[PDB]
């Protein structure tokens, strides 16, 4: 299940859960190229053992 | 003239009706218009065959 | 069709005025069934014209010089070719071939061509072939409106096979018995 | 259950009224439903057994429970009000047991509240996409029974007890229950169209990591589909539908425009909310032609299906799009053409026409003269009617849609009258470009015309005095009269030249880029709306030293000068006059340049030609 | 063209389940088993040998029938050699039958009686057909009974 979104968050850069079980969150910005520099970042809780730190962030 | 192809179709149409072929009526309108280019009809016969086959193994 | 469009008067000398005429050429192009019963037909009352509107406002086409074009297919001096046209070079090729197999290739002969975008090229094609031959046997073409990607078709089916890596050459015995026997193997 | 009723005729009621495709259908039978005979979902002590006797009892049971119908050991307890009816097995069981049948009682459960839905809804009041939204829980019904028949010939045999029960049917407690899931919130409510097909998307994403319902979930709105893509494939090309039943998208009615066809918002499925504008735009671009004929087939023709991830039914619209909005605009642009009838609006109320107008204006000066209650409309058409056959301005074949109107202002409408301030001209127009320039378009045309016509008007004015003049002595008029004529002739060159002749070509360079009517129609009430605010007309303060400027000199020509009172073949008592209205004209003068250079040029630049007053006097 | 041919005649075989590789796939065998015979005497005589076989087997006014159709077809011949081929590769009353009771202007016969054994089964193969009709509903649900669920419920077999 948590893998499923994941090759949807690298070939659309979509997650579709609405229970938010992965570490991928999605903040609100002005949309105005501030999107780069506030929208994504992980969420310290539900990044896998599987995947690694480096493998986390190049994902994001 | 496309009253006249009409008439040798529906002549065409009866005689793949008794001799109870595989083809219906679709797939017949499809190969009297490709015997009439000049495709050779003993070759005809040997694709069908075979992609009726191969189709038949997907089902 | 530069050619005869300026030596028939109109103005005609930059590239994208080229490029228009060879899209039309390709495109919207009219053929008949034959060039001098056209010729006479477009003589006695013009309406072959069907005009090409672009937003740029060059509108360069006429109806007759675009069929005569290629009717170097019929009589080859119309453009000025010493080669011999295309009804004359096919019954040239099935002669020099052997007359015990000239019927089997003649069983079938094959139209070829990016022109037939527009089709009605193939009917004149078809009155050639029944000139062609002599009143032995009849016609066996194969003549489909759809031959200009013919080459591509035939690979693209023709690479794919299993059974043709029986045909294809790899690296290992090309550097065990040098590069010439790709003559050879694959041909 | 008593709701059903109540939920069928609030559904009839519904329909009848709300669209025109057939009135008055029928009640469908309702002794089906009142009868019990037609409802699917319904001996030896079990104490006094030895405890495998017990359990082969219970498995026995067990298997006419997994339908709705008790057997030997079971019984059937109320239904009361709960949505998941559970059995009561045979009293004076015992506790080991009723443990195991307790694990089992909710697959009888989740079955029990499937086939009081199906059952149910299958009428013409609930629509046509719930009778195939319950015919793909129908066949669902009809591999739970092979499952049942299957149970019965092992358990004949002994060959079936608890924990293989339990292991057959645990996957259709995942695909009977998602049925008992469902069910109790498409009844519930008022459930129509498009939002039952929205309820089994939602449903697709809250078991995609599940992956044994989704599938499930994607074949019920595959299914549900298929009803509602059958009127769509009535309204994609053509403009009609005939579904009397109002479970579409669109909503007919008797009435174009936006008239007929109006949308109801929770009949679009969450797959069709982002192209639903262009389904409406479609159809009714093709109506329109429909109602002048001529064409309405529609080249591509697809058989649709839904498809999650690709488009196939969200991909055709637009080439439903790109017939129906070109076949429009062909139609309209090139017979019976609004590329000329806009030409020949522009022709008088944007005066293009020179020949005509200053025609019009010498041979229909005296009854312009004459005010209101001495005006004559018949005469004025004459008038019309004389001065067009006589001028060359009959080069456009609707020329005939002039006629004579009336207002009844003076621009004083903008946010009785003499002739020349009521005068004004209604054109004509024809029924299909009426559906694109409407009536606030017209009136917008009318109040420009309005203006250039007090500008022609007042410079008629000045030449009449300046003819009659020309004494020779006298030159006290000759200097005002040359100031206030440089000023009304260049306020004429800057309208004309800026703001009304290369925005025209703007607009119809504007109109060959578009290729939907809503484009065209936005392209032309811009250019309509920003022309008129750079006039005098549409501003927050009306900018009312115009209407000061014209009347001051309408006064001097004629009302105070009697053309110098024939001293041209009093006592300088008229070179006061002169004086007072030449000392009012500077002020006025700089009071309209000083708002236009308040508020957000070229006018300034060009009056001030050589630094002609751009200094008189500073405010404040 | 030829190219979109074989392209239809693989959609027709074949209804819609996959349905967009497999159909460039199966175009690919509509080259592929064309030429396999083109690598390795009358028209209408070939008509008359069916025609033997029909009358060989009895029914006539077929044989008839079949021979009238293709003498007005000489006035097109190379369809006819393509449906001759696929001729033994397709599928496996009334009141007017032997009668005498009819008729206006018929001649002397007498009896007959060698066909009123092929009277009785014109009728023995229609109410043969009516019970295997019987034969074929208990067969195909005792054979869904008898094994696991998983024959007639996808969902079990997930």
């Amino acid at each position: 299940p948590v893998l499923s979104f994941l090759y949807r968050w690298i070939y659309d850069g979509e997650l579709e859960d609405t229970y938010h079980e992965f570490f991928v969150a999605s903040d609100p910005t002005v949309k105005t190229d501030r999107l780069w520099h506030d929208k994504y970042t992980l969420r310290k809780s539900m990044i896998p053992s599987f995947m690694t730190m480096d493998q986390s962030r190049k994902v994001l | 003239n496309l009253n006249a192809v009409r008439e040798t179709m529906d002549v065409l149409l009866e005689i793949s009706r008794i001799l109870n072929t595989g083809l219906d009526m679709e797939t017949l309108s499809i190969c009297v218009r490709l015997c009439e280019q000049g495709i050779n009809p003993e070759a005809l016969s040997s694709v069908i065959k075979e992609l009726r086959k191969a189709t038949e193994a997907l089902k | 069709l530069m050619k005869i469009l300026t030596e028939r008067g109109y103005s005609f000398t930059t590239t994208a005025e080229r490029e228009i005429v060879r899209d039309i050429k390709e495109k919207l192009c009219y053929v008949a069934l034959d060039f001098e019963q056209e010729m006479a037909t477009a003589a006695s009352s013009s309406s072959l014209e069907k005009s090409y509107e672009l937003p740029d406002g060059q509108v360069i086409t006429i109806g007759n010089e675009r069929f005569r074009c290629p009717e170097a297919l019929f009589q080859p001096s119309f453009l000025g070719m010493e080669s011999c046209g295309i009804h004359e070079t096919t019954f040239n090729s099935i002669m020099k071939c052997d007359v015990d197999i000239r019927k089997d290739l003649y069983a079938n002969t094959v139209l070829s061509g990016g022109t037939t975008m527009y089709p009605g090229i193939a009917d004149r094609m078809q009155k050639e072939i029944t000139a062609l031959a002599p009143s032995t046997m009849k016609i066996k073409i194969i003549a489909p409106p759809e031959r200009k990607y013919s080459v591509w078709i035939g690979g693209s089916i023709l690479a794919s096979l299993s059974t043709f890596q029986q045909m294809w050459i790899s690296k290992q015995e090309y550097d065990e018995s040098g590069p010439s026997i790709v003559h050879r193997k694959c041909f | 259950l008593q709701q059903s009723l109540e939920l069928k005729r609030k559904m009839l009621r519904d329909k009848q009224n709300k669209k025109n495709s057939g009135q008055h259908l029928p009640i469908f039978p309702a002794w089906v439903y009142e009868r019990p005979a037609l409802i699917g979902d319904f001996a030896l002590p079990i104490g006094t057994l030895p405890l495998a006797s017990q359990e082969s009892a219970v498995v026995e049971d067990l298997l006419y429970v997994l339908v709705g119908v008790d057997g030997r050991y079971v019984s059937a307890q109320p239904l009361a009000g709960r949505q998941s009816r559970t059995f009561l097995v045979d009293p004076n069981l015992d506790l080991s047991i009723r443990e195991l049948v307790h694990r089992i009682l909710p697959v009888a459960a989740s079955y029990s509240a499937v086939t009081r839905f199906i059952e149910e809804k299958s009428s013409f009041e609930y629509g046509q996409v719930n009778h195939a939204l319950a015919a793909a829980m129908r066949t669902l019904v009809k591999e739970h029974l092979i499952l049942v028949s299957q149970l019965e010939q092992l358990h004949r045999q002994g060959l079936l007890s608890l924990q293989k029960l339990w292991f057959y049917i645990q996957p259709a407690m995942r695909t009977m229950d998602i049925l008992a899931s469902l069910a109790t919130s498409v009844d519930k409510g008022e459930c129509l169209g498009g939002s039952t097909l929205s309820l089994l998307h939602d449903r697709s994403f809250s078991y995609t990591g599940d992956s044994q319902a989704q599938e499930l979930c994607l074949y019920l709105t595959k299914a549900a589909s298929a009803p509602y893509f059958e009127v769509l494939e009535k309204w994609i090309y053509r403009g009609i539908i005939h579904d009397p039943y109002s479970e579409f998208m669109v909503e007919e009615h008797e009435l174009y425009w936006d008239q007929r066809y109006t949308i109801v918002q929770q009949q679009i499925p969450s797959f069709l909310q982002k192209m639903a504008d262009k389904i409406l735009s479609t159809g009714k671009y093709l109506n329109v032609v429909r109602e002048c004929g001529h064409d309405v087939t529609c080249p591509v023709a697809k058989e649709i299906i839904y498809t999650l991830k690709e488009r196939a039914y969200v991909e055709q619209i637009e080439k439903a799009f790109n017939y129906a909005s070109k076949v429009l605009l062909d139609f309209l642009m090139e017979e019976k053409e609004l590329v000329a009838h806009l030409r020949s609006i522009k022709r008088y109320f944007l005066m293009d026409q020179g020949d005509f107008f200053v025609h019009f204006m010498d041979l229909a000066e005296e009854e312009l003269r004459k005010p209101v209650e001495d005006i004559t409309p018949p005469r004025l058409e004459a008038l019309l009617e004389l001065a067009l056959r006589m001028s060359t301005a009959n080069t456009d074949p609707f020329k005939d849609d002039l006629k004579i109107d009336l207002m009844p202002h003076d621009l004083i409408t903008q946010l009785a009258l003499s002739g020349l301030e009521a005068f004004s001209f209604d054109y004509i127009v024809k029924w299909p470009l009426s559906l694109i320039i409407n009536r606030k378009a017209l009136t917008r045309y009318q109040m420009l015309f309005r203006h250039m016509f007090y500008c022609k008007h007042v410079e008629r004015q000045l030449c009449s005095v300046w003819i009659s003049n020309k004494a020779q002595w006298f030159a006290g008029a000759f200097t005002l009269r040359q100031r206030m004529l440089n000023f009304v002739q260049n306020i004429q060159y800057y309208m004309m030249f800026e703001v009304m002749e290369p925005t025209w070509h703007i607009l119809e360079k504007n109109l060959k880029s578009a290729s939907n009517i809503d484009d065209v129609l936005g392209h032309h009430t811009g250019f309509l709306d920003t022309c008129l605010k750079d006039c005098m007309l549409t501003n927050p303060e009306l900018l009312k030293v115009f209407s000061k400027l014209m009347s001051v000199c309408v006064m001097f020509t004629n009302c105070m000068q009697k053309f110098t009172q024939s001293m041209k073949l009093l006592v300088s008592g008229f070179e006061a006059t002169i004086n007072k209205f030449d000392k009012n004209f500077s002020a006025h003068l700089l009071d309209l340049l000083a708002r236009l250079s308040i508020y957000s040029a070229s006018v300034i630049s060009r009056l001030d030609f050589n630094g002609f007053y751009t200094e008189r006097l500073e405010r404040l | 063209s030829i190219t979109q041919l074989f392209d239809d005649l693989c959609e027709a075989l074949l209804p819609a389940a996959n349905r967009k590789r497999a159909k460039r796939s199966l175009k690919k065998v509509a080259y592929n088993a064309l030429f396999t015979n083109l690598f390795q005497l009358p028209a209408r005589n070939k008509i008359l040998m069916l025609s033997f076989d029909l009358r060989v087997g009895g029914l006539g006014p077929k044989a008839d029938r079949l021979e009238e159709l293709v003498e007005e077809l000489e006035a097109v011949g190379s369809v006819l050699d393509l449906l001759v081929q696929l001729a033994g590769s397709g599928p496996p009353r009334d009141y007017f039958l032997n009668n005498k009771h009819v008729g206006r202007n018929v001649p002397y016969s007498g009896y007959d009686c060698d066909d009123l054994s092929v009277f009785e089964m014109d009728v023995q193969s229609l109410i043969s057909r009516e019970e295997c009709l019987c034969h074929s509903m208990i067969q195909e649900t005792l054979q869904v009974m008898e094994a696991a669920p998983g024959t007639g419920l996808p969902t079990v077999g997930l």
